[PDB]
């Protein structure tokens, strides 16, 4: 009962996915509850946006390795790519992303688990 | 983006965004699975009912119906949907509510909020409590919430009128001298249209605020 | 005793995220 709850979950969950972004091919893992941030440069202050959502580490079919947030406050989801692991920092209690192009992202996992593991996952799978 | 989505891929998108990837903390029980129903019924109101018109306006027991009967997590529930409702409004009208009745510097005009649908009454800054936050965190956040001002460096943890209108318990913090050129709005989706200050004598000794009137008025003379 | 909000809505603070030297 418990594999098979998370065989119809992970179903409903890339059907999902594929219907936002079709290019996503499977899930690598998933946090529960994810709030992202965002660091102001120049203002040098911690801004929270207000990307709250379910966190979908994902492969597209360019084996490309990324993360999706279903923003629960609104339709503006979050499809972030991760190119090269050292872009992404265990700080604290929180994860720190640089994207490619000079941008700071933060995500607060509500699980501390959830964290660890999305962290060391992203560390070895480059 | 949903501009054009079928309602069972609106559904699907439901379940996976607020149903099927919860924290193992609060999938255990009914009622729990409910309250994140209500989050993805107000998502699908206001949000996919706003890129897709064609997807009709559904009542929340309609729109949990219908979830119930298509994410097969909850097939278990979906003939007892009506009696599981049922258990879930019975157990979110007794949940805790706090909130705080905001008075001027003169002791003569009160805050009051509006509803967003506008046959919805008046009433005092108040919303439910969450999971292990205090009273008067409770009353700070909604308050918060409610009306955008910050009460923490006000609010008077002795100086309440609680109260228990059928099975919900209410109190609302006393929190006198706020000044009438303090600013008000809403930080939430919807829940509150209107924010204005109201006359203590203007009160019918329409609105819920009635209950809470007699103990006020004998607040306030003593003061 | 009874709740309406769980524990994930309340994400903490933007102050409480970390500034490293770097950012
Ligand atoms: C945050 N929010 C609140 N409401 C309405 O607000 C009412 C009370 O909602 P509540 O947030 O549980 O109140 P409380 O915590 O202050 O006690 C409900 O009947 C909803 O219709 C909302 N209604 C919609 N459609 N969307 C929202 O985002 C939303
Ligand atoms: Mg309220
Ligand atoms: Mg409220
Ligand atoms: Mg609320």
């Amino acid at each position: 009962a418990m594999e098979d709850e998370n065989i119809l979950r992970n179903a409903v969950n890339l059907q999902v996915l594929k219907f936002h972004y079709p290019e996503i091919e499977s899930i690598i893992d998933i946090a529960s509850h994810v709030a992202v941030y965002q660091f102001d440069v120049g203002s040098q202050k911690w801004l929270k946006t207000s990307i709250e959502g379910t966190f979908f580490l994902v492969k597209d079919q360019r084996a490309r390795v990324g993360y999706v947030i279903l923003n629960r406050n609104s339709p503006e989801n979050l499809y972030l790519f991760i190119n090269h692991p050292s872009n992404v920092h265990l700080v604290d209690r929180y994860l720190i992303h640089r994207t490619e192009n000079q941008h700071v992202v933060g995500l607060w996992m509500f699980d501390p688990n959830d964290m660890s593991r999305i962290f060391n996952i992203v560390k070895e799978s480059l | 983006s949903f501009t054009n989505a079928t309602f069972s891929q609106v559904l699907d998108d439901l379940s996976a965004r607020f149903i099927l990837n919860l924290p193992a903390e609060e999938q255990s029980s009914v009622e729990r699975l409910c309250f994140q129903i209500e989050q993805a019924h107000w998502f699908y109101e206001d949000f996919i009912r706003a890129q897709n018109d064609q997807l009709p306006s559904l009542g929340l027991r309609v729109f949990s119906a219908k979830l119930f009967a298509h994410c097969p997590l909850l097939w278990k529930w979906s003939k007892v949907h009506e009696e599981a409702f049922d258990d879930f409004l019975r157990y979110k009208t007794r949940i805790p509510v706090r909130g705080a009745i905001m008075l001027d510097m003169s002791m003569q005009q009160c805050v009051l909020v509006k509803g967003w649908k506008a046959s919805s009454g008046w009433g005092f800054p108040k919303g439910k409590i969450d999971k292990d936050e205090s009273d008067v965190d409770c009353a700070i956040r909604e308050v918060y919430e409610e009306t955008g001002f910050d009460c923490s460096s006000r609010i008077n943890p002795n100086e309440f009128i609680d109260m228990t209108i059928r099975g919900q318990n209410v109190r609302l913090y006393i929190i006198p001298g706020i000044s009438l050129d303090t600013r008000f709005e809403s930080r939430t989706r919807k829940e509150i249209s209107k924010i204005e200050w109201h006359n203590l004598m203007d009160l019918p000794t329409f609105y819920m605020v009635i209950p809470f009137l007699a103990p006020l008025k004998k607040w306030i003379k003593k003061r | 005793i009874l709740y309406a909000g769980p524990t994930f809505t309340h994400s903490p603070a933007a102050s409480n995220l970390p500034i490293p030297t770097f950012l």
